[PDB]
């Protein structure tokens, strides 16, 4: 009695039923094995940096640093233009940007056509 | 499965330290700090008086300013400024 | 994902299954006195085929009762309001002020409260004192280059405190 | 909320809240024994005497630290760990 | 889907109404008019109503 | 006005049922009082709109005070279940839960009785979209079930609330605001509904099933 | 009602549609039935500012209450009797109402059956 | 206006023979005079303006952004220590100096008669900023930042030159009276449509507007605050004034060429408020806020409205103390936690309990609080655009829409709900930022009560 | 600091819905509940708690006297 | 002294509260009694509404075909 829980890319796979972790190789334990050891040498090492009484400033993580360089001034090297990237960028930058100006010209031609015959509601249009 | 004894150990000493630490953070001296009807009359008296001054003279020598939906006056009553009646209605019937 | 080892277990995961299994019935099943006879017949599925001497058939069933858990969940479940997405949660996060502050006092403030402020000096020099060569000496001579786990050794050699304890001792109270 | 607790309140408490349960006996019950040693009972009854706890106290402990109390003085220290029983 | 029945739901009430069994309310005067937008003088409407 | 007032009525009425929290079950009781009164928008009738505002404000400030008072004295735990026993565990908020989840329905004459069956008989005797008028039917009967169900959950079951318990109302501010609270809303509904200009027709010519049916749906 | 199942299930025509009401004229089986009294004073209507949709008949009980109303005003329950009387008027325009439904159904079911079955 | 020129000139000499550990107070307490005596030039009345020669006078667009300079002067000559208070006497005295000359050409330049001189004293506006900026950017793409903050600026704003002197040796001179008085209507022809552009465009870099504004936010995140500050505040919404003045010439032609402008800003308009919703580098927020904001004084400017350029001078002078104060805000958190980014500095309702109140109001004055004089300058530009055409509010509410989440995600990002506990270093708000955030917030509130002053030329 | 703690054994097994879920789960053939960690729930000053219609039917114990005295007034 | 916390019992009572809580319950209960007999009735139509309009041919105006 199951609807055998279709993902999506919203609603995440939960860690319960993968169902890959319910046969499991041997490197898949040397994998974890060794992420364990990456996670103790970088808390032991945090902590080391942690728990100095003469210690003032912050920690300085290097991985929030490497992440803003990354994030900020790291994109534009490297970049080619390639066919996807200028298609996407004609497409997201250029298209919106003429279709508003099709629907200004087509919305103001009406409304000037409109008052040179005059039958707008602009009994008292004041404050313009 | 159950506690490997090194995790006891270390756990007695940090229950050592953490009851020193609360017991400590409790401050006792027995001296802890040291220094190193006229409600409603001013507030039903004072901005009373200031709106109602404000509100006599600069208020109604602006004069398109605080006005007022009329009253209602109806066919029994008679006006009590000039003094004249209002005639009333006629016959009811067929009710 | 856990501080001391890697994977969990099998006898771990089935333990962890019974406990949110018997936790959402918990929250299905109002009056108590049918959650307890639902309870049990639970505690009762689990004995009926609990001394299988195989693995695969014990992963086998492990399986397919998480499929018919997710089926049969709740909603909603009563989490507890101290849990992750409960109720409070850090309710009182408001007033956790950490203690590497309240030395950044004006004196005559730290003159209002004399007592608190020289045994605050008195632990503060207990930390100076005990923290170069003990407590580097025992994180720098028992492990190897690879740490492999993240429990920490016991002051176990002569005399004074344990390694890294300062900011797991003088945490905030949680309820301040 | 103005609750006061201590040490003796938990620990008598919870050496209740055990004495109360079915297949152990209140003869042979002391402060320090084991579940799975002495007194001899299942892990999944263990893990009903945490829920037990959890019910009672409400508050959740993880699974974490609920697979290694095993012993009602080190569930007395843990409980009295997380609500900082002092003053 | 619940959407979509709710407003057809709506659009056949909005097609198909319902309402008491019941005439026009019956205004005295012209239709109540002068207290309409106004012509004081300009359109004095002959309509009147016939007790039933 | 009334379409939208009527999908809302209808939409927070269903989502009310199988809430386990107080608050939100009070928050989608107030987004169907407020549906209630964008249907009597929809309908030409803004003063008893009006009037719902005012005896809604009254009545739900008083729901909220009461709930807020058997939460902190119960340690916070906030939600339906672990809930249960709180009849004669000092009677004076269940004295208020009832006369506030009675005041909701259209209770024949209370302070919950003038507001909402006026907007219900007005809404009916119009010329109204025949689906909106359904819609706020079957969210009269929505709001008396769960209604009814937050007094079942919060009043009446067996006791399900753990140990070491200190349940008080010895307390001067608490029994005060809910005191004057609940002499408003049994009274200032009527009193405010009363001496009013009357500054709309109101209709009083109803068949019979039309002026019934209110207490009828209720009942049901 | 039935009324309604009757108009969204049977014919078109017998039952009328509301808000375009007159469709057969007056005075075709009256002759010379006509009082409408309206000694309501409408200046007196003006000069008492009631509001729109109000100004109709029956509204002279309006004036009565709305008087009795504002001289006796600290006795919270003064005028019941004259509020009875102003809905008891509502209700003879609210009966004089449906007399004209079921007037104009009446003849449009008879008549246009009898002229649309012997035509 | 001589009378405002030569003490900006004798205030100079000041910082030079005063003695060490000196100069500071002076320079203070004698702007702050220089601040008095600014506000006392506010006489301009009804019918003309006020003419302070034939080579200084005063619009009532040039009253409030001048009384904007000589009051934001002090302010950030207290502000811009703690980052050089280690420096050199010599080099901080060329520092200060610096900002005095700059302060001295920006009077020169709001008080400019002649286009041609309006010209000169922009760019020589210009000239200093790129020397603070490079000399005390703090980090390693100043370089950068001052190099495309130069060339952009001028490469836009040169042909406008040619174009002031076509004007020049066409109609006779450049009195603002005498280009006005005599103003004759430009057909459409091309030759005054490249004229139009010329002019136009050179602003529109200035701005900027929305294809040439990556001008902006290197030049905030790579500058320090005084440079940060004067650059946002009185050089786009001197952009802004010079626009203002010379629009009064070419009145055909802008309908017919002025519609991919008014396109442009309003669509990147929207895509700027929505890129500084998710970026890092706190600095930067607030540039592209000011990018955001100063398109809408685009389109202001550009659809030709009274009700138009009275919402756009109260955007500007808002926009420019809001813009100016929360750069402040961001640096005292930077000097704080030497970070630049976002999601490290948390916490900090708990530790410094009373700088959540000047964030908070000026997330609200950012946010377009009510009575504030955001919310007017943007009311009116709303107004205004959607009398030019019924479709295009949806753009200026969807902005409106975005803004608020923008702004109260930089209030509620930094500073609500946790601190990191390893920061342990920052110290109790001084008395200095908490002046200088009273100095910013308290003229807003006052011209909130007032704001007859604000209100330009079709008042 | 007393709390005089009411021990154990003052209650049984005897709470009527423990009792008769105890008998369907026997017949069951499992026994092996909790059990009696719930009986102080289900007795005291619980256990006969009042059904709904009782609960807003509970106005008139005082209300019908003083409603016939208003009227007979 | 004020109230105390108790354990795996039912709490203690104060007579005031109890009191007003049944003193309010009586009285909401008082009022929706005089309010419903001696005064409205309002659950009632108060008119009788009538029949189709009257069941008269021949009056309102048909003629007979
Ligand atoms: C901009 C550039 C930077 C400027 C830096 C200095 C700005 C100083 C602004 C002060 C504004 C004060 C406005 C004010 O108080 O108006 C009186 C305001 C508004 O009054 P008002 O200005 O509308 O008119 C009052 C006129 N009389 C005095 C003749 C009645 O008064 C109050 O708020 C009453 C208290
Ligand atoms: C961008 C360049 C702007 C150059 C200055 C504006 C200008 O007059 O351009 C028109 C100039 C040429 O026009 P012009 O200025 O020679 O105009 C001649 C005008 N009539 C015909 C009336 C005598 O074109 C360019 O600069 C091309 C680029």
């Amino acid at each position: 009695s199951f609807p055998k829980y279709e993902p999506s890319r919203l609603a995440s796979l939960p860690t319960t039923l993968d169902p890959a972790e319910y046969d499991i190789s041997s490197e898949t334990r040397k994998a974890q094995a060794e992420r364990l050891a990456i996670r103790s040498r970088l808390k032991r090492e945090y902590q080391l940096q942690y728990n100095d009484p003469s210690r003032r400033g912050v920690v300085e993580d290097p991985a929030l640093i490497r992440w803003t360089c990354a994030r900020s001034a790291n994109v534009y090297p490297n970049f080619r233009p390639n066919t996807k990237t200028s298609l996407l960028g004609a497409l997201f930058g250029i298209g919106p940007l003429i279709f508003w100006y099709y629907v200004f010209k087509t919305d103001r031609d009406r409304k000037e056509k409109l008052i040179q015959e005059g039958k707008l509601d602009r009994t008292f249009n004041i404050s313009y | 499965s159950g506690y490997t004894p090194d995790e006891k150990l270390r756990l007695q000493q940090l229950r050592e330290l953490r009851r020193r630490w609360l017991k400590d953070q409790e401050l006792s001296p027995r001296e802890p700090v040291l220094p190193p009807s006229i409600f409603a009359f001013t507030h039903v008296l004072i901005p009373v008086w200031i709106i109602h001054y404000y509100l006599k003279y600069h208020v109604t020598t602006k004069p398109y300013t605080i006005v007022e939906k009329k009253p209602r006056i109806f066919p029994g009553d008679t006006i009590l400024e000039t003094g004249e009646v209002i005639p009333p209605m006629k016959e009811f019937p067929d009710q | 994902f856990l501080p001391s080892a890697a994977y969990l277990t099998h006898q771990q995961k089935v333990l962890q299954l019974y406990k949110r299994a018997l936790r959402h019935l918990e929250s299905r099943c109002v009056h108590r006195d049918k959650y307890r006879y639902f309870a049990c017949l639970l505690r009762a599925r689990f004995d009926e085929h609990k001394n299988e001497k195989d693995m695969v058939k014990a992963t086998q069933l492990l399986r397919e009762a998480e499929k018919e858990f997710w089926h049969g969940q709740h909603p909603q479940p009563y989490i507890f309001p101290e849990s992750p997405g409960g109720t409070s949660y850090e309710r009182y996060e408001c007033y956790k002020v950490p203690e590497w502050c309240l030395d950044d006092w004006h004196p005559s403030e730290k003159a209002m409260y004399p007592d608190y402020f020289a045994k605050r000096e008195q632990w503060k020099k207990l930390r100076r004192e005990s923290w170069e060569r003990e407590v580097k000496q025992l994180q720098e001579e028992t492990p190897v280059g690879g740490p492999r786990t993240e429990a920490l050794p016991p002051a176990r050699k002569q005399g004074d405190l344990p390694p890294l304890w300062w900011h797991i001792v003088t945490r905030p109270r949680e309820r301040p | 909320d103005a609750p006061p607790l201590t040490l003796e309140g938990i620990k008598d408490r919870v050496l209740y809240v055990l004495k109360l349960y079915d297949k152990i006996d209140p003869e042979k019950l002391s402060v320090n024994s084991h579940f799975m040693k002495d007194l001899g009972l299942d892990s999944l009854d263990q893990v009903e005497i945490i829920m037990a706890m959890e019910d009672e106290f409400g508050f959740e402990i993880p699974d974490i630290d609920a697979e290694k109390l095993m012993c009602p003085q080190e569930i007395v220290d843990y409980i009295a760990d997380k609500k900082d029983v002092y003053e | 889907g619940f959407v979509a029945f709710m407003l057809f739901m709506f659009w056949v009430g909005e097609t198909y109404p319902t309402y008491q069994p019941v005439g026009p309310k019956q205004y005295p005067y012209n239709n109540l008019y002068l207290e309409r937008g106004g012509d004081p003088n300009k359109e004095p409407e002959p309509v009147v109503h016939y007790e039933i | 006005m009334l379409c939208l007032g009527a999908m809302t009525t209808l939409f927070t009425a269903m989502c009310a049922l199988t809430q386990n929290d107080i608050k939100k079950i009070i928050a989608f009781s107030t987004s169907s009082q407020l549906g209630l009164m964008m249907v009597t928008i929809g309908i030409n009738q803004p003063h008893l709109a009006f009037l719902h505002i005012c005896t809604h404000a009254f009545f739900k400030a008083m729901l909220f005070m009461c709930s807020g008072s058997i939460i902190h004295s119960l340690n916070d735990e906030q939600d339906i279940r672990k809930m249960g026993g709180l009849f004669k565990a000092m009677p004076f908020t269940t004295t208020a839960l009832i006369i506030g989840s009675l005041a909701l329905t259209g209770m024949p004459f209370l302070t919950g009785f003038y507001s909402k069956d006026l907007i219900i008989e007005s809404a009916n005797t119009s010329y109204t979209n025949a689906w909106a008028l359904l819609m706020t039917l079957v969210a009269t009967s929505f709001t008396a079930i769960y209604s009814t169900r937050i007094i079942f959950f919060a009043l009446l079951g067996q006791p399900r609330f753990p140990t070491l318990i200190n349940i008080n109302e010895n307390n001067p501010f608490l029994i005060n605001s809910i005191k004057r609270l609940l002499i408003g809303s049994l009274f200032a509904g009527f009193i405010i509904s009363n001496n009013i200009p009357p500054m709309t027709i109101p209709q009083m010519t109803m068949p019979h099933y039309l002026k019934m049916t209110a207490l009828t749906v209720t009942i049901l | 009602g039935a009324h309604l199942a009757r108009r969204y299930l049977g014919d078109a025509s017998v039952e009328p549609e509301p808000l375009r009401m007159p469709t057969f004229p007056p005075d075709y089986g009256f002759p010379e039935r006509k009082e409408r009294e309206m000694v309501a004073t409408q200046q007196e209507m003006n000069d008492a500012q009631l509001v729109l949709q109000q100004r109709d008949y029956c509204a002279h009980y309006l004036i009565r209450f709305l008087k009795c109303k504002r001289d006796s005003f600290p006795n919270f329950l003064a005028c019941k009797h004259e509020q009875h009387d102003w809905d008891y008027c509502e209700h003879l325009d609210y009966v004089k109402r449906m007399k004209e439904f079921e007037r104009e159904r009446r003849l449009l079911q008879r008549k246009k059956r009898r002229e649309q079955r012997e035509a | 206006m001589l009378k405002y020129i030569i003490p900006t000139m004798m205030l100079m000499p000041l910082t030079w023979l005063s003695k060490n550990s000196m100069i500071w107070i002076n320079t203070t307490l004698h702007s702050l005079l220089i601040s008095l005596t600014s506000l006392l030039l506010l006489n301009q009345f009804g019918d003309n303006s006020l003419n302070f020669s034939l080579t200084f006078f005063s619009d009532s667009l040039s009253t409030p952004l001048l009384i904007l300079t000589m009051w934001l002067l002090p302010l950030m000559l207290m502000a811009s220590q703690h980052h050089l208070s280690k420096e050199n006497l010599a080099r901080k005295k060329l520092f200060i100096s610096m900002l005095i000359l700059l302060q001295l050409f920006l009077i020169m330049t709001f008080t400019a008669t002649e286009l041609i001189f309006f010209y000169i004293m922009f760019e020589a506006t210009l000239v200093p900023t790129l020397i603070i900026i490079t000399r005390w950017g703090n980090q390693t793409e100043r370089l950068n930042a001052g190099l495309y903050f130069l060339f952009y600026t001028l490469a836009g704003s040169l042909p406008l030159l040619v174009a002031l002197i076509y004007i020049q040796n066409t109609m006779g001179s450049l009195n603002f009276l005498i280009l006005q008085y005599w103003v004759q209507p430009m057909p459409n022809s091309w030759s005054n449509t490249f004229m139009w552009l010329a002019c136009m465009m050179a602003f529109m870099v200035k701005m900027p507007l929305y294809g040439l504004h990556l001008w902006l936010p290197k030049a905030h995140v790579e500058a320090p605050i005084a440079g940060s500050m004067v650059l946002a505040a009185i050089l786009l919404k001197l952009g802004g004034y010079g626009m203002m003045r010379i629009t009064l010439l070419l009145n055909p032609i802008t309908d017919f060429m002025a519609y991919p402008f008014i396109m442009l800003s309003l669509w990147g308009m929207i895509m700027t408020s929505s890129i500084c919703l998710r970026q890092t580098d706190l600095k930067s927020l607030i540039a592209y806020s000011s990018v955001s904001h100063m398109a809408l004084v685009i389109v202001a400017i550009l659809i030709q409205t009274p009700w138009s350029y009275m919402g756009a001078t109260a955007l500007m002078i808002a926009h420019g103390l809001t813009s100016s104060m929360l750069f402040c805000l961001a640096n005292s958190n930077y000097e704080r936690v030497h970070s630049r980014t976002m999601i490290l500095a948390r916490g900090l309702q708990t530790l410094l309990p009373l700088m959540a109140a000047w964030w908070l109001l000026a997330s609200l004055t950012n946010l377009a609080l009510p009575p504030s004089i955001n919310l007017i300058g943007e009311l009116f530009v709303v107004m205004s655009t959607f009398s030019w055409s019924n479709i295009t509010i949806i753009l200026m509410g969807l902005n409106m829409v975005i803004t608020a989440l923008y702004s109260l995600y930089m209030l509620i990002t930094t500073q609500r709900g946790k601190h990191t506990h390893h920061i342990n270093n920052i110290l109790p708000s001084f008395t200095r930022e908490n002046a200088l955030m009273s100095l910013h917030m308290l003229p807003l509130l006052l011209l909130s009560l007032n704001p007859k002053i604000i209100l330009g030329p079709l008042y | 600091s007393k709390m005089e703690l009411p021990d154990y054994k003052q209650w049984k097994i005897e709470g009527t819905p423990l009792e008769t879920v105890q008998e369907k789960l026997a017949a069951r053939g499992l026994r092996d509940p909790w059990g009696r960690n719930e009986a102080w729930r289900y007795m005291g000053g619980f256990a006969n708690n009042v059904s709904f219609v009782g609960a807003l039917l509970k106005g008139f114990k005082w209300g019908f006297a003083a409603f016939v005295v208003a009227v007979g007034a | 002294a004020h109230i105390e916390p108790r354990y795996r019992q039912f709490p203690q009572l104060t007579r005031s509260q109890v009191i007003q809580a049944e003193f309010f319950s009586a009285t909401m209960w008082f009022w929706i009694l005089w309010r419903f007999w001696h005064d409205s009735d309002a659950v009632l139509g108060h008119f009788p509404y009538p029949d189709p309009s009257q069941w008269t041919d021949e009056e309102l105006g048909i003629p007979p075909d």
